[PDB]
């Protein structure tokens, strides 16, 4: 028997997390580690069918990924969709699977939308997303003894996808179901500097715990005009939700990274600003079976595709990706040896939901909603030296925080600062 | 779901920022 | 030839302005028009073929109206869609038709993100759009003197597409590129008490003129509260942004209305509570073929869909498919006279926009951009007997605002209230 796989990624622009060109090679070791194993689907052939989903400006698109996965439909059959990536790629491609009732498994869309599995009634979802940082906040305020308030600001950016539009959404409406707590939100304009005066003339009045979404050099500027004004850090706190770690050089491994330094010249005021400011980010897998993963997917990605993957957590989406088709592949062969079919689909993705597995990522749990459990960990500086480096990693499964290697928060006054001041704001 | 956040992801009631804080 | 008329509009679904039971009928006799002049398309003959955009629950759905488009497309091959209605089913199909260079013909879809024509190239509006109401605002605004702040308020109903966010929306972007106003904008929930409470705390703080969208009987039950609490007319105005006029009866006729009237034991003190509120709804075409046209159109809807048409203002939907469509057909009709062919979609396109035309809604306008230009009015109270009737039109081909000779403006100290308040906020 054929197992048809329909890709819906960007195959040609390889600047996102999914493109063809870092998942592409993942799908090629999960596809011939099911070959290798007798246990896994054993006799039938898996075969990818690929079809874009970006316009010819060469960015993923609403439009071009629907039409991309009616075609692949028509012309094929597919068993399972890959599915896109993009938010609003897959909003639309979601809803038709839905509709034609095939699963579509997928490390991206991590939209809060795609949790209403009304709609989304297939789509399981083997990546991060962006609801379950709220209950890493939410967990991160009860050890901390924050019950009152926090402030959330996310920016605006043309270019990209409204990412931390989404991603601020997602924590907030998961932090404020599970707690009781008074948060409220704020969107400004990337590098628009007049709008960073009236955020930091605004942000005294309405708290004292703050996340940000932004990029890197937003944030430093932000904590460069906030150490100005004299918003010191014993009375403030400011979370960078900085979630593939790009202002510390992908975040993956153990190396000082001090990402307040990029020889502006001001980075020595830049310093004494980023000891009030923690970084929230995926948690890059301590596997050993992860990082000989990483090697062999790195060196098939410059053999087919001609593109250099560099460091950094951005390479668990490549993973996650192989971590969710090998766990369809296990899941569809307890369907057809229990007398079922390659397409029922409904009865597939049931096997994969409330389930555990052991992937190169790590041991994985599919929680009873479809989504994955998602790690996340905390980054603080060192007094000593200045630089930062985990302190604190989150097991979602658990959900329980966990300190490392003996490291604890550094705060300027020894305790967290409250979340009201000892007078009201 | 508020007056901001829970909607549809389509695209089409994204162009106003209507119903959120924003500086812009 | 055969000139193929794809159609995506609810079939099953009697209870939306753009429903096949009323838009059914609109234009069969325009397609029953063209059969009677050799001078339309002569040598040619029309077809019309039906797809559904509606659940299995029996709404407008963003999934089923793109798949019905596309099992059009591609069963038949069109020359033309008419095109959803609802705003989120009709995106899909627009930037979908817009993509396979198919023209979109649709009387509904008022929403302001239809216009971009860089995104939804092809896609002509023959009926009223919300941004259109920003002109007519802006008219007001500039008649009666006031160029300095306004409010506006939208209130969101679980059932409704969010209807009164997308039409606020509109009005606040046209108004704030018209005028060099700060305007704000608010949101309440329609079926709460607490919340009508603190709209009324919180208003005198934020401005004087007040633009509402809501039901019918919760403009009634805002006005009774303002009442209540000091809010005279003397200071303040309420606009119902009514566009339809459910809160007049439809509003399709000269004899007086009492919105005010429910003879629940509060009559009275609702009549001096709408002394300070006004009524903005779509304009009643004044022509004779616009009634004959109706007079038809009923008679019709009766005979064929087994519908009994509602004598209101909704029926100007109908009508607007109706000219829209004849308007199509004269221009390819001019494209096929200059050598052309059916399927040159930006030529036949081009064509319609920019040009006037007669329907039975009277003499036509597309804006350059390719939106109809819309008639508004606006209703208010006499102060004999308390019976709302008209005293203002809006001609939106010459953005002149003419008021009804007999009529005028009654406010209750002569001239209109200020938007500032003179000692101040
Ligand atoms: C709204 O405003 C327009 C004015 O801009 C009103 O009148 C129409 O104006 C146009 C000029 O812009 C006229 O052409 C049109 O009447 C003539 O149209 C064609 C032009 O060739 C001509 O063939 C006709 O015989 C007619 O003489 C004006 N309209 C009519 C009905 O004649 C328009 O009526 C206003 N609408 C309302 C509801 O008041
Ligand atoms: C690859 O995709 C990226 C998107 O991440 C493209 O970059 C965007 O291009 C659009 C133009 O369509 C701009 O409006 C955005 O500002 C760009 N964003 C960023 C972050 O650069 C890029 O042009 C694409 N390149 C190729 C070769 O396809
Ligand atoms: C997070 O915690 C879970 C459980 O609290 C860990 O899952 C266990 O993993 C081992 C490894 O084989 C299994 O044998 C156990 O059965 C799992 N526990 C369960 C299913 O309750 C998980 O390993 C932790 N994450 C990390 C990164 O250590
Ligand atoms: C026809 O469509 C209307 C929508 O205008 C449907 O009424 C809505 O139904 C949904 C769920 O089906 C509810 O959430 C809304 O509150 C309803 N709105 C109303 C009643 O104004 C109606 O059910 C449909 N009926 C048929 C026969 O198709
Ligand atoms: C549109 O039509 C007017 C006259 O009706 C003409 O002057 C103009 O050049 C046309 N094109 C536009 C305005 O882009
Ligand atoms: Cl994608
Ligand atoms: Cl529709």
């Amino acid at each position: 028997g054929n197992l048809t796989v329909a890709v819906v990624l960007p195959l040609a622009n390889t600047s996102y997390p999914w493109s063809w060109a870092r998942v592409g090679p993942a799908v090629e070791l999960a596809l011939a580690q099911v070959k290798a194993r007798p246990d896994l689907l054993p006799g039938w052939t898996v075969r990818t069918v690929l079809g874009s989903s970006e316009n010819a400006l060469g960015v993923c698109s609403d439009t071009a990924a629907p039409l991309a996965a009616v075609d692949l439909k028509w012309e094929h059959n597919p068993a399972v969709f890959l599915g896109p990536g993009c938010v609003y790629a897959a909003a639309p491609v979601g809803r038709f699977t839905a509709h034609w009732r095939v699963p579509l498994l997928t490390a991206g869309a991590p939209a809060l939308g795609f949790g209403v599995k009304d709609e989304y009634a297939l789509t399981t979802r083997a990546g991060p997303s962006y609801a379950k940082l709220g209950d890493f906040v939410a967990a991160l305020h009860r050890r901390l003894g924050w019950e009152r308030q926090a402030l959330m600001l996310y920016a605006y950016r043309p270019g990209d996808e409204e990412h931390c539009f989404f991603l601020v959404e997602g924590l907030f409406m998961r932090v404020r179901d599970r707690l009781n707590i008074t948060v409220d939100h704020l969107e400004f304009a990337e590098d628009d500097l007049s709008h960073y005066t009236r955020l930091l003339r605004t942000m005294p009045r309405k708290g004292r715990v703050i996340y940000i979404c932004s990029s890197p050099d937003a944030f430093r500027t932000l904590m460069l005009l906030a150490l100005e004004a004299g918003l010191c850090g014993e009375d403030y706190v400011f979370f960078h939700l900085d979630i593939f770690g790009q202002s510390l050089q992908g975040g993956q491994g153990p190396a000082p990274r001090r990402p307040w330094e990029r020889g502006d010249g001001q980075d020595v005021s830049a310093r004494q600003a980023f000891q009030a400011a923690k970084i929230i980010t995926y948690k890059d897998p301590d596997n050993p079976e992860y990082l000989e993963f990483l090697k062999q997917l790195k060196h098939l990605a410059y053999e087919q595709f001609n593109f250099t993957m560099e460091d950094g957590l951005v390479n668990t989406i490549p993973a996650s990706f192989h971590d969710g088709l090998l766990l369809y592949i296990q899941a569809v062969t307890e369907t057809l040896a229990h007398g079922g079919t390659v397409t029922d689909g409904e009865n597939i993705t049931q096997r994969m939901w409330n389930r555990s597995f052991q992937g190169v990522t790590g041991y994985l749990k599919i929680d009873s909603s479809g989504d994955r459990e998602t790690d996340f960990s905390l980054w603080d500086m060192d007094p000593e030296n200045g630089a930062f480096r985990v302190v604190l990693n989150y097991n979602g499964t658990s959900q329980e925080l966990v300190a490392v290697s003996g490291r604890k928060l550094n705060w300027p006054l020894g305790y967290p600062p409250p979340d009201i001041p000892k007078c009201g704001f | 779901r508020s007056s901001c956040f829970g909607g549809r992801m389509d695209r089409i009631g994204a162009q106003s920022g209507l119903g959120c804080n924003s500086f812009r």
